[PDB]
């Protein structure tokens, strides 16, 4: 009587799922030889000789091409026509690779497994393409992962025009480098790792003797071995030069040197050295206050005494090799064509036939093409075609009639369409086209458009945030169509022509007369506006991007568009208040933007999202970044910029040219600029775009291409390895798997590829030898590898003797990537505005399709481990105090007081960020505490309450609920923690924290706006972002927000939160 | 009636206006203005302020009075580019089996939400197979190119020896002819049957490609028949939850059903 004896007949258990052993889905991608992850340890390879003879060598997987060539010509003696062969030296190996291109293997030190051979065979030939140096485009196409020759045979002129034009940028960067060489070359390679502000927060400053630090300068003599401390006590804001002098002073004071003789010895010795950070490739190369470099300010906060090293400039300038940039092997219109403004007709578009429509005829009645014109928002009434020839061979030969005159199309206009099913309305596929091409030319003719599948979150019919262009996947709904042909290529009008039409349109407003019905959209006030109006405009200015503007407010804004120049930051709102369907209006907005005041980058980044697709706009936006955005602030927001490239109409554009230049000016920016582009290469919305761009970077970046190629190879090894652990070696004991992992890693190709390279998490840190005994597979079902390298620095000891990072094939890292980045920003916001809350945004990097690197924080345990270890023999109930007891066990004396302050600071910050970002429910196995008492969250899962997709609504969840465990520790050790001054303070941190992040809500909204570009199901459209609008309470006043927050925090805890 | 007008925050307005037709509408800081007509046009939401001191949009000032007139009329005459209040859609006791039980409407809310959440898994499940299949397909196509490209090298290799080999039959001949040409022919016979294998390999991939491309269509086919159910199930579930939130507040009681 449990189930009312009701059977489920369909239910079948015998191998019925993704649920059973429910983890790890990222497949598939292939490795060493076609159809197999890891080639056999001994393998037979056919060697095709120039005499036509197939001799077949059994040789080792790990065998070098020098080894294999040598054995081939020893074995080719035993086969006929031996006299027809040259010396082995007059030959090179060639074979067909897995990218389906015939690579000539020039670097014969490479091993048979590392070549990606498709089938195991090699062909012998004399070296064609006499510029061998040039056919190290393989370097580039390994770094990129698709061969350079795959671009060379692309028809599309835009792509080919991109490739040739973008070289402007590459030359200019390379020129900027070799300018004050060797200094500026070192400046490229080793840019100063520096906070944006020289100013110091009051809480940092008080951890000194009214502005003094103790440093420790290190120096060496012979052979290296012994080094000598020289423990200075300098000012916090003195430059590296000064610190270098004082070290030398102390070094070279003597009883045999006078006072003057010392000073004269100082000057000669001084500028022959520069400061290195002990333990990693970081250097202090320009006049910044010592506090400003990030290693110092970390050392101040952590209670550490910096360890710098005196480094000979010439021992450094030794290790910089020359970049030597080479121009590649790949090195208009008929006049009077048109003003688009001559064309005297409406828009109409012919919808011809969809081919590959995959639908149940039994389920669906009828199908039709929906369409519309867009600019982010839509220039006219959206229209469809009739529900003709439903399902089978869907064929309409209609002209759709769009009520917009062709002159009124804006430069950035786009047709967005979608095939639908029938109130049973329901999209099947979708696809968008730019109504102009890259050469400004109106689209006229026939276009075949292969469509994209309807994603998870989108219920709407049409999807105009989606990417412009046809789907690279052929076998998909191809809906072909026809645009109107006007007996001439129609081009978009020149800025010289628009600049005049605007200057006229303004003069025509000056003669329009008195009372005007719908005055709404023009002044009437003239030079003297109302005092009440001029304050209503600054009110609109202050509101966030997601507080949508009303038609009154838009008209209002537009009517005082010339006063809006006094309040530059209004621009985002003004632009959205333009009727883009009116060239009279638009032309004027082009003149406003032309010399509108520069604005701060955090506000000019709003202008590069999908709601601002215009060129003139996004120009101004880049113009802002060129002025203000520092090399620091760029590398914080780099992700949000690379993502935002997706929203540009054409390959060649000012943002792409800005970032590329910066990436080649700064090898740190470059390093992440590479990996973020390389990350998304699997995604066919950007494969082409990002490939092309990555080609440019890789051609221009100098030696770092060789460094990246190594990093790249390390990752591939690890992907291939875990891929086997996750497929063949599933259903084997840890013991069996671990033995497979070590077996593999001991092979020489793995020992080569995984040992001597740079951490992609921070290419400062080198990775030396692998310590395999500390290498192991974690307990997770994804089979993350715990990897451990010997830091090969001179001063490993002084920083960390062992580096270790987790490689995790399986999980889409890029949500964590973001939330951690968001936390990193929230920290800097709080702290630089004086209030110490210590977040630990641990490093995370996605380097592919659910493949990535997470930084291990050493000495930190899950609350669960703290309670597993601290838990009494008789399995009954864990004690709430065991956290607190464990923490005392680490921190004892005056130390204890400080560790609680940290735990109380870190906990307050991690409460507020969590509530605001709506991240996954916190619980004992995803919260961590460090020995020194810093608390921090890991494994965030989803972010903006993405499980509100299932039900949701006004859940406004508290994800970090402070159980007793936490409260006890906050209030030393008392009964009824809820009622102490220790906990009063806590609350006031949380209130001051929440309001800090609430007054920057623009930034955070914007950061999420810009991330819509990536295919995170968490960020599908602006309403996804809108949760943060509610959580911060931006509709209300700050006092109402404070009480809302208190309320929200009170209810989850059930008592604790209401005074002030 | 001004309170209980059928149609009478920003975010949950949009989730009610989400997936409705051209012409659909409803009404919504105190300092800013009073009420806010949120009219939908072609997928985007036009907000229009109602100022009160009379109620109105701007000049012609002479809440329920203002909205009824326009229901007959277009908003183009007040403000130029609004050539569009036809659908006052804000009822949800039209269907919901009219259930005045309240508790049984709550049970039904779970029922549909389970059926929905069940359906959203199968939809997510198929989207992955689709995208894995797209990947496995193009990986197959790129292999085929390499298979052909390989064979070209082997075809060229069986041709390459025909040049040198049959120059090294005619010259000499007598000098170990049977002992020589045998082991040149053996090589040549190993070479061509190897081609015969590689072609037989590639063929076998292409038959698999069509079976893949077949399955691929079936994933899309079944995706598109799960989508419309998934919309209407979701849309019925919003309305069953609206019906509840009308009568009794109980915002926290919802969580067990959902
Ligand atoms: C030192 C500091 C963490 C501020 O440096 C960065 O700005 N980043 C940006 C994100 C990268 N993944 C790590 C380095
Ligand atoms: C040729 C290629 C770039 C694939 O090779 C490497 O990845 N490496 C690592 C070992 C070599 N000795 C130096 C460069
Ligand atoms: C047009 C506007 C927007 O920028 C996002 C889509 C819905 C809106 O109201
Ligand atoms: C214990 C073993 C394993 O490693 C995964 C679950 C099933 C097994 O046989
Ligand atoms: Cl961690």
């Amino acid at each position: 009587s449990y189930y009312h004896h009701h059977h489920h007949h369909d239910y079948d258990i015998p191998t019925t799922f993704q649920g059973a052993m429910g983890s790890m889905p990222p497949r598939p991608s292939s490795g060493e030889l076609w159809g197999i992850h890891l080639m056999p340890p001994r393998i037979l390879v056919e060697c095709l000789l120039p005499n036509g003879m197939i001799v077949t060598l059994e040789c080792l997987r790990e065998a070098t091409l020098i080894t294999i060539k040598h054995e081939l010509f020893k074995e080719a003696r035993k086969y006929p026509l031996h006299q027809l062969l040259q010396d082995e030296s007059s030959y090179i190996f060639v074979s067909v690779t897995q990218e389906a291109e015939r690579e000539e293997f020039f670097d014969e030190t490479r091993r048979l497994c590392d070549l990606r051979l498709f089938q195991p065979f090699l062909k012998v030939i004399e070296p064609v393409g006499n510029r061998e140096e040039k056919i190290l485009n393989r370097e580039i196409g390994f770094a990129i992962g698709m061969p350079v020759c795959e671009f060379d045979m692309v028809k599309d002129p835009e792509v080919q025009d991109f490739r040739r034009n973008i070289l402007n940028v590459c030359k200019e960067a390379v020129d900027l480098r070799d300018l004050n060489s060797p200094h500026s070359r070192a400046m490229y390679v080793y840019p100063p790792n520096v906070e944006s502000s020289p100013e110091l927060p009051k809480h940092i400053y008080n951890k000194l003797d009214k502005g003094q630090i103790i440093v420790v300068i290190w120096v060496i003599v012979s052979p290296n071995n012994d080094k000598q401390k020289y423990t200075l006590k300098i000012n916090h804001d003195c430059v590296p030069e000064q610190v270098i002098a004082e070290a030398i002073r102390k070094k070279t004071r003597s009883m045999l040197l006078s006072s003057e003789q010392l000073k004269l010895c100082v000057l000669e010795y001084q500028g022959k050295y520069i400061l290195k950070v002990c333990g990693c490739d970081e250097y202090f190369l320009e006049k910044y206050p010592l506090s400003q470099y990030k290693y110092i300010r970390s050392c101040i906060m952590l209670g550490r005494m910096p360890n710098l090293m005196l480094m000979a400039k010439e021992s450094l300038y030794s290790q910089l090799p020359m970049d030597c940039f080479t121009m590649p092997s790949y090195s208009n219109g008929e006049t009077s064509t048109k003003s688009l403004w001559v064309i005297n007709s409406a828009l109409r578009i012919k919808i011809l036939c969809a081919t590959y429509v995959n639908v149940n005829i039994r389920d669906i009645d009828k199908i039709y093409v929906r369409t519309g014109i867009y600019h982010g928002g839509e220039p006219l009434c959206d229209n469809v075609n009739t529900q003709r020839v439903p399902c089978s061979n869907p064929r309409w030969n209609e002209w759709l009639n769009y009520d917009i005159y062709i002159p009124d199309l804006p430069r950035a206009a786009r047709l967005c369409l979608s095939i639908c099913s029938v109130e049973e309305h329901c999209p099947l596929a979708w696809g968008n086209i730019n109504l102009f091409d890259y050469t400004d030319t109106l689209v006229s003719g026939k276009m075949a458009l292969n469509l994209w599948p309807v994603p998870h979150g989108l219920e709407d019919l049409l999807n105009p945030i989606g990417v412009t262009g046809s789907n690279p996947n052929k076998e998909t709904p191809c809906l072909e169509l026809e645009f109107d042909w006007f007996s001439s290529v129609v081009k978009f009008p020149d800025m010289s022509v628009i600049e005049e039409h605007a200057n006229w349109s303004v003069s025509r407003e000056a003669g329009f007369s008195y009372s005007h019905a719908g005055l709404s959209n023009r002044l009437a006030r003239d030079n003297e506006l109302r005092e009440n109006d001029k304050e209503q405009l600054k009110a609109i200015s202050t509101r966030d991007p997601l507080s949508e503007i009303t038609e009154q407010e838009k008209d209002f804004l537009w009517s005082h568009r010339h006063y809006c120049v006094t309040i530059p930051e209004i621009l985002p709102k003004l632009l959205l208040s333009v009727k883009w369907n009116s060239r009279d209006e638009v032309a004027q907005m082009y003149c406003l933007v032309k010399d509108w005041p520069p604005i701060k980058p955090e506000q000019a980044m709003e202008l590069l999202d999908c709601n601002y697709p215009d060129p003139m706009v996004r120009g101004f936006a880049v113009r802002c970044l060129e002025k203000y955005l520092t090399d620091d602030k760029l590398s914080q927001y780099l992700i949000q910029l690379v993502q935002v490239l997706k929203y540009e109409q054409y390959l060649d554009n000012l943002l792409v040219r800005f970032l590329l230049k910066k990436a080649l000016t700064n090898q740190r920016i470059g390093h992440f600029f590479f990996w973020h582009l390389k990350s998304e290469m699997h995604n066919k919305t950007v494969s082409q775009r990002f490939g092309l761009l990555l080609e440019s970077y890789c051609r221009a970046c100098g030696m770092y291409l060789k460094h990246l190629n190594r990093q790249v190879e390390a990752m591939e090894k690890l992907i291939n390895l875990t891929d086997i652990l996750k497929q063949e070696k599933k259903d084997e004991t840890q013991k069996v798997q671990m033995k497979f992992l070590v077996e593999q890693m001991r092979r020489p190709d793995f020992m080569d590829a995984l040992q001597g390279f740079l951490s992609p998490l921070n290419p400062a840190h080198q990775l030396g030898n692998l310590r395999l005994e500390e290498c192991r597979i974690m307990s997770s079902a994804k089979r993350p590898l715990w990897l451990n390298w010997e830091n090969p620095d001179i001063m490993s000891e002084l920083l960390f003797q062992n580096n270790e990072i987790i490689f995790k094939n399986g999980d889409d890292l890029r949500q964590d990537m973001l939330t951690l980045q968001i936390i990193r920003i929230m920290e800097n916001i709080w702290q630089n505005q004086g209030l110490d809350l210590r977040m630990l945004p641990y490093g995370c990097l996605s380097i592919g399709d659910c493949v990535g690197l997470i930084e291990v924080v050493r000495n930190s345990h899950t609350i669960m481990q703290i309670q597993c270890k601290g838990g009494l023999k008789g399995a009954l109930q864990f004690n709430s105090h065991t956290l607190h007891q464990w923490l005392k066990d680490k921190n004892k004396g005056e130390i204890y007081d400080a560790a609680i302050d940290l735990f109380t600071r870190s906990c307050a910050g991690y409460c507020v960020a969590t509530f605001i970002l709506g991240i996954g429910d916190r619980h004992n196995s995803n919260i961590m505490v460090k020995d020194d008492g810093q608390l921090f969250h890991i494994d965030f899962g989803h972010f903006l309450d993405h499980k509100k997709k299932k039900f949701g609504y006004k859940r406004e969840r508290v994800p970090f609920v402070l159980t007793q465990d936490f409260l006890i520790v906050i209030s030393k050790g008392a009964q009824e923690c809820t009622k102490t001054r220790e906990f009063e303070r806590f609350q006031e941190m949380c209130y001051k924290a929440y309001l800090a992040i609430r007054q920057h809500a623009n930034l955070f909204i914007n950061l999420f706006s810009m991330m819509l570009g990536s295919g995170m199901p968490e960020l599908q459209s602006f309403d996804d972002i809108a949760y943060i609008r509610k959580t911060l309470a931006l509709d209300k006043t700050e006092q109402e927000a404070l009480e809302y927050f208190m309320k929200q925090m009170n209810d989850a805890h059930h008592g604790g939160w209401t005074t002030k | 009636s001004l309170q209980d007008a059928e149609w009478y925050s920003r975010e949950e307005v949009n989730e009610k206006l989400r997936d409705t037709a051209d012409g659909t509408f409803l009404v919504r800081t105190k300092m800013h203005g009073d009420y806010t007509l949120t009219l939908r046009k072609g997928g985007n939401n036009k907000l229009i302020k109602i100022f009160h001191r009379k109620y109105g949009f701007s000049d012609p000032l002479t809440v329920v009075e203002l909205i009824n007139h326009y229901r007959n009329e277009s908003l183009a005459q007040y403000n130029p580019k609004l050539d569009v209040l036809l659908y006052p859609v804000s009822k949800q006791q039209d269907q919901v089996v009219k259930e005045d039980n309240i508790e049984a409407v709550g049970k039904k809310l779970h029922e549909y939400n389970t059926q929905f959440q069940e359906k959203s898994r199968e939809y997510d499940r198929l989207y992955e197979e689709y995208t894995r299949t797209s990947q496995e397909i193009q990986m197959k196509r790129t292999a085929i190119e390499a298979f052909n490209e390989t064979i070209k090298i082997f075809e060229e290799q069986c041709q390459t020896q025909e040049r040198y080999s049959k120059e090294y039959i005619e010259k000499f001949k007598r000098e170990g002819n049977e002992k020589e040409i045998q082991r040149i022919m053996h090589n040549y016979d190993k070479l061509k049957s190897r081609i015969s294998e590689i072609i037989d390999s590639r063929r076998r991939l292409e038959e698999d490609l069509k079976k893949q491309a077949a399955e691929y269509r079936e994933i899309d086919k079944r995706m598109n028949s799960i989508k419309p159910d998934l919309i209407q199930l979701r849309k019925t579930r919003d309305q069953y939850l609206m019906w509840l939130t009308q009568k009794g507040v109980r915002q926290k009681k919802l969580n067990e059903w959902l």
